[PDB]
RNA sequence: GCUUGAGUCUCGUAGAGGGGGGUAGAAUUCCAGGUGUAGCGGUGAAAUGCGUAGAGAUCUGGAGGAAUACCGGUGGCGAAGGCGGCCCCCUGGACGAAGACUGACGCUCAGGUGCGAAAGCGUGGGGAGCAAACAGGAUUAGAUACCCUGGUAGUCCACGCCGUAAACGAUGUCGACUUGGAGGUUGUGCCCUUGAGGCGUGGCUUCCGGAGCUAACGCGUUAAGUCGACCGCCUGGGGAGUA
RNA sequence: ACUAUGCUCACG
């Protein structure tokens, strides 16, 4: 469920300093991260429902705050995209 | 269940299987216990445990005996 | 990486190679960073129930710290092995002592 | 011939029949009876005095062999056992030991469908 | 009567059998908890132990073996 | 692997294809490949002796080792190519000191990996052992009956025998057809399974890819006239006969095994 | 802007949450082998069935499949369906503790899309037990049933489909608010652990009851009370959830 | 053990 280590490596990079770990371009990095970590879960096993329900909660949780984040500041927004590599 | 009750004695006292077993693999694992007819039958003898023991609190009445 | 606690049983005529087989299985995990925490070698203990067709198996408990790459190339050594009757591999909870 | 001097009566105490088996040590069989051997048939084959009668049919034919003391082992739930023991005493015997071997299996095999 | 001891807390190990013994019967079946007492969390814990026990043949499965 | 083909031919409607892209996309390796003529059935006499062979695809047979012999020498697995001559694909390995040969390809290889042959070794999909060395109760292929032999049991794709018990000098194997046969401990067997088990899903879809695989057609005995299977004539549809080859002898449950020699070693027969 | 809703990290706690792989013991059937002598089996009572070719019973050694006794509870987890031997592998969530951060990011959701017991269906495995269909013996006025002896699909597995159930607390989701008692379960505080305790305060949960509501039955801080947001649905019975 | 049925309408 991401490390410590991967978790504060993330946080002490997008957001202010290790103190800030609530910020929106902090949250999507982190839902971002643990997306992509399962995909490797999902490639074989595919029949693990419980676990995808906690995933597509996790996808959709970052699409609202992506969301929320461009009505916000459009500048910050696609900066942000650009590094995680979302919008495909 | 091993019970041997030293040399004089005899007369069987075997509650060691009485109270343990027997019930368990014959009226039970006899015939076969429908999966949700367990989850009934428990619930309605669990439910007719705490009705005795609920009434038993307000069984203290009036009487006259 | 992660702690484990090994629990092997053996046979009574290869119970002379027990000394041998933990220092080869010790050598495997040693080398790979983690430390072994307990060595208990339990002995020559009754069975509960034949196992195998036979009493007397000669238990060796482990507890280690190691990765999953060496704890599963020890658990594959378990299985092609007829010296070893049965073996458990529990989880963490951090390393302890005593207990038998 | 042989001559034993212990052995074992396996019981198998069913709902409907009582057969009293008595064995040796290693378990090879010496002889045996049971309720629908004793005559006891349909509604009488199922009680405890025809499981008593069938120990006691069972407790000659083999005297040959000549068995001092044996083990009880009861098998099955059935009318006799609590009777069938008796039995055992009374005919001419001294009981080492009674156990079960009475077989539960740990949920294995999906029992017959309940009857109407 | 209830759990280890007051400052016991601890957790039931399946490796010692001497206390561990005095929670299954005779037969070798594990004894409930409104017999024994015991938290529902340690008569868990407990369980677990004894399954464990038993796949090493420390404690026996039955005694029809 | 089971790709179904779309309708756009009658007869290409029903076509069911085992593409597998892991196989090699060129030439075989010449020195361990000569000519292999066919025989259209016939035989010394010029005679068919074996019906409904005849035709099909010119094809060089690969000179594939079953016996897999040369010991304690490492061998890495170059490609896995198509086989012609055979169900199961085969695997171009490279022996350490520079040699190559055609092996069964099982079914846990790939380009790459690495395969060791003899006594010692490891217990791994591709490691050829002999059976007292390989463990009871394990799936192996390329079984020999014989030791020194090639390999007789077990080479078809998706085909693997089970070792069920090893009593001393005698190896007691479950077979694919479900006969228990005992065969000596000391035969080699390469464990795992035989690889292209997609192989039975295949469903051919016309006629011309029977003819195309070198079988010709098979006239049914009840067509024919009574001079020449004996199922014949009768004025339309007529049989009431029971069923037998066109030699008389009994087909539909009729036991034509008698060896006699080899009784001794099989245990059970097939069910 | 703000920080109370909502979310993040930090350290833990419990759990049949999931998915993949192993392995254990009891038992059932069967397989060959030893013993052994007439029954066994079954039933309301019988018979079919099985047995002198030596069954049943008993023991020896295998093989295979499926399911996990006891723990086990008005216990737990899961959105629901559902999920119980033990062990590792990957993995989703829940709750608690005190902070720090974000700064309304929220709630509902027509269409859309996912998951969805059992039975079915398709291709390929497996197949002990059980068992639709089916057969025979009983029962009966008849018995295409109930009972008995046999018994194939199926139940198991892998992968696709199906998309339904009294899929039920017959109770849509989210939030706020309003007397109590006895418990179960899992937290975390304060105190002497001074001896299986003393005293709070968060989750989830079962039972009884107050006002209030309800046609009544009952519900009742986990509301069917008092209100708000949005959705779904209803408009007599048959015809018909049919054409 | 199992064990069927009761032709129509009629109490302001
Ligand atoms: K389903
Ligand atoms: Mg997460
Ligand atoms: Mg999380
Ligand atoms: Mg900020
Ligand atoms: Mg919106
Ligand atoms: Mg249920
Ligand atoms: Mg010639
Ligand atoms: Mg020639
Ligand atoms: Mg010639
Ligand atoms: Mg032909
Ligand atoms: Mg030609
Ligand atoms: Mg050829
Ligand atoms: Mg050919
Ligand atoms: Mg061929
Ligand atoms: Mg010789
Ligand atoms: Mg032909
Ligand atoms: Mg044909
Ligand atoms: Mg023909
Ligand atoms: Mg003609
Ligand atoms: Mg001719
Ligand atoms: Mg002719
Ligand atoms: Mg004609
Ligand atoms: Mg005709
Ligand atoms: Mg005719
Ligand atoms: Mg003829
Ligand atoms: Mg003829
Ligand atoms: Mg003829
Ligand atoms: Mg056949
Ligand atoms: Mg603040
Ligand atoms: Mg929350
Ligand atoms: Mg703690
Ligand atoms: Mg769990
Ligand atoms: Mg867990
Ligand atoms: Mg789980
Ligand atoms: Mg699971
Ligand atoms: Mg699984
Ligand atoms: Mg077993
Ligand atoms: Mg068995
Ligand atoms: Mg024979
Ligand atoms: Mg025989
Ligand atoms: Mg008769
Ligand atoms: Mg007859
Ligand atoms: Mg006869
Ligand atoms: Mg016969
Ligand atoms: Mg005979
Ligand atoms: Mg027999
Ligand atoms: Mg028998
Ligand atoms: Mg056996
Ligand atoms: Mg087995
Ligand atoms: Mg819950
Ligand atoms: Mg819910
Ligand atoms: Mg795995
Ligand atoms: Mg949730
Ligand atoms: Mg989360
Ligand atoms: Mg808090
Ligand atoms: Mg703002
Ligand atoms: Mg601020
Ligand atoms: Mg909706
Ligand atoms: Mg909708
Ligand atoms: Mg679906
Ligand atoms: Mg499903
Ligand atoms: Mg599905
Ligand atoms: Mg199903
Ligand atoms: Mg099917
Ligand atoms: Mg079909
Ligand atoms: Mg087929
Ligand atoms: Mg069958
Ligand atoms: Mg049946
Ligand atoms: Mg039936
Ligand atoms: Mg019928
Ligand atoms: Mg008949
Ligand atoms: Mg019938
Ligand atoms: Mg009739
Ligand atoms: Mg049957
Ligand atoms: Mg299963
Ligand atoms: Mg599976
Ligand atoms: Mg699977
Ligand atoms: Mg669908
Ligand atoms: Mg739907
Ligand atoms: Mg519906
Ligand atoms: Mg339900
Ligand atoms: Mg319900
Ligand atoms: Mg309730
Ligand atoms: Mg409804
Ligand atoms: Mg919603
Ligand atoms: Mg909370
Ligand atoms: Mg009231
Ligand atoms: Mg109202
Ligand atoms: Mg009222
Ligand atoms: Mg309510
Ligand atoms: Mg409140
Ligand atoms: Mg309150
Ligand atoms: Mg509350
Ligand atoms: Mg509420
Ligand atoms: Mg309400
Ligand atoms: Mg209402
Ligand atoms: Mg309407
Ligand atoms: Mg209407
Ligand atoms: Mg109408
Ligand atoms: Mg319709
Ligand atoms: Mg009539
Ligand atoms: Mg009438
Ligand atoms: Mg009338």
């Amino acid at each position: 469920s991401l490390s410590t280590e991967a978790t504060a490596k993330i946080v002490s990079e997008f957001g202010r300093d290790a103190n800030d770990t609530g910020s929106t371009e902090v949250q999507v990095a982190l839902l971002t991260a643990q997306i992509n970590h399962l995909q490797g879960h999902f490639a074989e096993h595919k029949k693990d429902h419980h676990s995808r329900r906690g995933l597509l909660r996790m996808v959709s949780q970052r699409r609202k705050l992506l969301d929320y984040l461009k009505r916000k500041d459009v500048a910050r927004y696609t900066q942000l995209i650009e590094r995680l590599g979302l919008r495909r | 269940i091993k019970v041997r009750e030293n040399e004089p004695f005899d007369v069987a006292l075997r509650r060691f299987k009485r109270s343990c077993e027997k019930a368990g693999v014959l009226a039970e694992v006899r015939r076969r216990e429908f999966y949700e007819k367990p989850t009934t039958e428990r619930k309605r003898a669990k439910a007719s445990a705490v009705k005795r023991h609920a009434k038993k609190l307000a069984r203290e009445n009036a009487r006259r005996t | 990486m992660r702690h484990y606690e090994i629990v092997f049983m053996v046979h009574p005529d290869q119970s002379e190679q027990v000394p041998g087989m933990i220092e080869r299985y010790t050598a495997a995990i040693t080398g790979a960073e983690g430390k072994i925490h307990r060595l208990e070698d339990w002995g020559r203990r009754q069975l509960a129930y034949p196992i195998n067709k036979l009493h007397k198996a000669h238990y060796v408990l482990m507890n280690v710290e190691a990765p999953q790459e060496v704890i599963d190339e020890l658990e594959t050594t378990f299985r092609f092995n007829d010296a070893v009757i049965r073996s458990m591999v529990m989880r963490t909870k951090h390393a302890v002592t005593e207990a038998s | 011939r042989k001559q034993v001097s212990d052995g074992v009566a396996h019981i198998h105490a069913s709902f409907n029949n009582t057969i009293v088996t008595i064995t040796d040590r290693q378990g090879n069989a010496l002889g045996w009876a049971t309720a629908g051997g004793s005559g006891f048939r349909g509604s009488r084959k199922s009680t405890p005095f025809a499981a008593q009668v069938a120990a006691e049919r069972c407790a000659d034919a083999v005297k040959e062999y000549g068995i001092k003391n044996l083990e009880v082992m009861v098998k099955g739930p059935g009318p006799g056992r609590e009777s069938t023991i008796r039995a055992l005493n009374a005919a001419g015997f001294r009981i080492t030991n009674i156990t079960d071997v009475t077989p539960i299996p740990h949920n294995g095999c999906r029992p017959p469908k309940k009857r109407r | 009567f209830c759990r280890f001891t007051a400052e016991g807390v601890q957790e039931i190990d399946y490796k010692d059998i001497a206390t561990l013994k005095n929670y299954i019967t005779e037969s070798g079946k594990i004894v409930p908890s409104r017999i024994t007492g015991t938290r529902a969390k340690y008569q868990r814990q407990l369980a677990r132990a004894i399954k464990r026990a038993r796949y090493l043949s420390l404690l026996p499965y039955t005694d029809r073996h | 692997a089971v790709v179904k083909c779309k309708p756009t031919s009658p007869g290409r409607r029903h076509v069911v294809k085992v593409v597998n892209p892991e196989l090699h996309k060129g030439k075989p390796f010449a020195p361990l490949l000569e000519k292999n003529s066919k025989s259209g059935g016939r035989n010394n006499n010029g005679r068919i002796t074996t019906r409904h062979i005849g035709g099909g695809h010119k094809q060089a047979y690969r000179i594939v080792d079953f016996k897999r012999n040369k010991d304690g020498i490492p061998a890495v697995v170059e490609r896995l190519e198509y086989d012609p001559n055979r169900s199961a694909n085969i695997a171009l390995v490279l022996y350490k000191d520079g040699e190559r040969r055609y092996i069964l390809a099982p079914k846990g290889l790939k380009a790459g990996d690495q395969i060791q042959s003899g006594v010692d070794a490891a217990i791994k999909p591709g490691n050829t052992l002999p059976m007292r060395n390989i463990p009871v109760g394990s799936t192996v292929h390329n079984v020999e009956m014989k030791p020194g032999k090639g390999g007789q049991l077990a080479r078809s794709a998706g085909t693997y025998v089970q070792i069920v018990a090893r009593d001393g000098a005698y190896v007691t194997l479950r077979l694919r057809s479900g006969e228990m046969r005992k065969v000596e401990a000391d035969c080699r067997a390469t464990l795992g399974e035989v690889g292209n088990a997609e192989h039975m899903l295949r469903v051919l879809g016309k006629a011309g890819a029977a003819r195309w695989r070198g079988v010709r057609p098979t006239v049914r005995g009840t067509a024919m006239n009574p001079v020449d299977h004996p199922h014949g004539g009768g004025e339309g549809r007529n049989f009431g006969k029971h069923p037998v080859t066109p030699w008389g002898v009994q087909t539909k449950g009729k036991k034509t095994r008698s060896n006699k020699r080899t009784d001794k070693f099989i245990v059970r027969r097939r069910s």
